[PDB]
């Protein structure tokens, strides 16, 4: 993914002020709610019968901290996203059996969450930057599928 | 199908949009052009720079179209009937871009409504915008 | 919306697909699994090795579902009520995959029925498989 | 893209048996018939209001040949599809205003056509190899859009 140097700047600058535990639960929570079929991979989490059930759901909260933390690892290696997530890619494929298209759905939910949280600060070019990032992460996680 | 809560949810979210129509709609188009440049292939005749008059007036048109849709959420295929004609016979836009714009609309509502964009409203808007895309692309073939 | 011509093109072209329904459906499953490996994620409990009995088994159920749909081309949403309930609440397959399978069913019919796979029948079957998928993803949310 | 030798082997072989004056017109023709909104870019070719009109149209066959000619250039330079289609990418984009999504549709229509021209010879693994090829091509043509 080609992030213009200023896009690189924007991504890293907006991310340095992100509450990773708050954004993760929120993003995974909303993916579960907006595209409820994604809940198929989480019948081990408990109650997910209502928007509130999800967003409050401690498993969903805890797990999201994991997803986004891994995500942060990618943001520190925009140069090599495939290698960064290669281990996770094999796991999602072989062990978790997750359609990679779900990665794209989440990437766009994460963008909606970042906009929600940052408001006007999430300018159109900042979105544009992050659209590349989430696409790059999604492609990176799909890379070891077979 | 839009559940009862979907219609209520969208009505309250869209209402809060208020008179910021051509503003939100123009931001959404601009977000879409910058984030998915391929969508620009359809506006070659447009001045797509920041805050141009064409986008502004066009953003107002999309925003009003969505406002009408919300007021006619029970019978969207009838209200958007004329629009479905345009996009299907003249504009001939590829159905893939409809998703790109809905997403940019979601992001604009998210970035302007810190209180109204709950997970539930978010879920209901996405559904709503996907139903409008479905209609605008019904007559393609 | 499937026009009169479309319905005839399908009933007519799907006729030959009749006998070999099990060979065609399984071949379309194989082509999908090979041309688009992410689709395999939905069959982890399956033996996807070529010539597998499950693939052939399930291949016939899909073809037989498509034969039934063709027969009730005018009552598509209801004729598939229980199959859409399945996909939506139990299988929960991401809608993008249906497109992948559909293209593979078209390749499979192209390869077997050169006489009947005319540009027009090609278009009609595409519209047919597209709506079949629309019905199967209708109760997702 | 990333074609193994058995893949570059499978592809090159089948392609040689391709009717250079029939497959191109056929793919492009069916594109306009199955996805009529694509007729928009060829209103200068005349009658396209019907399957026999579009198919039997001479500009459709003659232009489809040009298109297949370009594709041939791809099945030789798989290692660098971008440079090969760079110029075309810039043309379609800057002067032709063609939504690169149409490159994806045409690629899949080509596969249907190859399947139709070769029957049983167009086995699933030869298809798979050709899916990577047309994906690579549409991607390389979309590469200079902006
Ligand atoms: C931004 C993209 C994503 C990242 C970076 C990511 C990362 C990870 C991480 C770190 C784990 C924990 C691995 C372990 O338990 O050892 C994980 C587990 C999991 N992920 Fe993802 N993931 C992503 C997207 C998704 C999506 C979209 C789904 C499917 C909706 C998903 C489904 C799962 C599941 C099921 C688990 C196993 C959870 C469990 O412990 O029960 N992930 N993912
Ligand atoms: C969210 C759904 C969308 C709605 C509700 C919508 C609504 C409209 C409306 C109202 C018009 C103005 C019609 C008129 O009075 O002449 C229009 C025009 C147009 N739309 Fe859409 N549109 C949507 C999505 C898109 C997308 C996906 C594209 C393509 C990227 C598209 C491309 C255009 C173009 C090219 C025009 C003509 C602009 C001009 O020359 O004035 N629209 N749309
Ligand atoms: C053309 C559209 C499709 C048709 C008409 C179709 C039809 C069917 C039918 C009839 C069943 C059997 C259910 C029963 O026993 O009552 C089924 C099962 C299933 N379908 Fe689909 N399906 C379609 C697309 C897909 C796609 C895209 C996927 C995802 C790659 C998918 C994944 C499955 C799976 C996992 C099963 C369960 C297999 C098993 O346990 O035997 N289907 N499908
Ligand atoms: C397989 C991908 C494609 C390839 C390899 C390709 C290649 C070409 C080539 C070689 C030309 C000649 C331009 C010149 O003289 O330098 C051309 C022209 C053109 N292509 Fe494509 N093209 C592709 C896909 C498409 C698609 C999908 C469309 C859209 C439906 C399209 C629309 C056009 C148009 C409109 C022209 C202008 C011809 C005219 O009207 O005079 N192309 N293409
Ligand atoms: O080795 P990489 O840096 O990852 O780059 C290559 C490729 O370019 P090269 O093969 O010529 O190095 C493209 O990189 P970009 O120019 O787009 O950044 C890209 O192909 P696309 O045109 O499909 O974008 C593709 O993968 P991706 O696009 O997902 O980064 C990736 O190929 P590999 O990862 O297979 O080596």
């Amino acid at each position: 993914v080609h992030l213009t140097p200023e896009e690189k700047s924007a991504v890293t600058a907006l991310w340095g002020k992100v509450n990773v535990d708050e954004v993760g639960g929120e993003a995974l929570g909303r993916l579960l709610v907006v595209y409820p079929w994604t809940q198929r991979f989480f019948e081990s989490f408990g109650d997910l019968s209502t928007p509130d059930a999800v967003m409050g759901n401690p498993k969903v909260k805890a797990h999201g901290k994991k997803v986004l933390g891994a995500f942060s690892d990618g943001l520190a290696h925009l140069d090599n996203l495939k290698g960064t997530f290669a281990t996770l890619s094999e796991l999602h494929c072989d062990k978790l059996h997750v359609d990679p298209e779900n990665f794209r759905l989440l990437g766009n939910v994460l963008v909606c969450v970042l906009a929600h949280h940052f408001g006007k600060e999430f300018t159109p070019p900042v979105q544009a930057a992050y659209q590349k990032v989430v696409a790059g992460v999604a492609n990176a996680l799909a890379h070891k599928y077979h | 199908v839009l559940s009862p809560a979907d219609k209520t949810n969208v009505k309250a979210a869209w209402g809060k949009v208020g008179a910021h129509a051509g503003e939100y709609g123009a931001e959404a188009l601009e977000r879409m052009f910058l984030s998915f440049p391929t969508t620009k292939t359809y506006f070659p005749h447009f001045d797509l720079s920041h805050g141009s008059a064409q986008v502004k007036g066009h953003g107002k048109k999309v925003a009003d179209a969505l406002t009408n849709a919300v007021a006619h959420v029970d019978d969207m295929p009838n209200a958007l009937s004329a629009l479905s004609d345009l996009h299907a016979h003249k504009l001939r836009v590829d159905p893939v871009n409809f998703k790109l714009l809905s997403h940019c609309l979601l992001v604009t509502l998210a970035a302007h409504l810190p209180a109204e964009f709950t997970p539930a409203v978010h879920a209901s808007l996405d559904k709503f915008l996907a139903s409008v895309s479905t209609v605008l692309t019904s007559k393609y073939r």
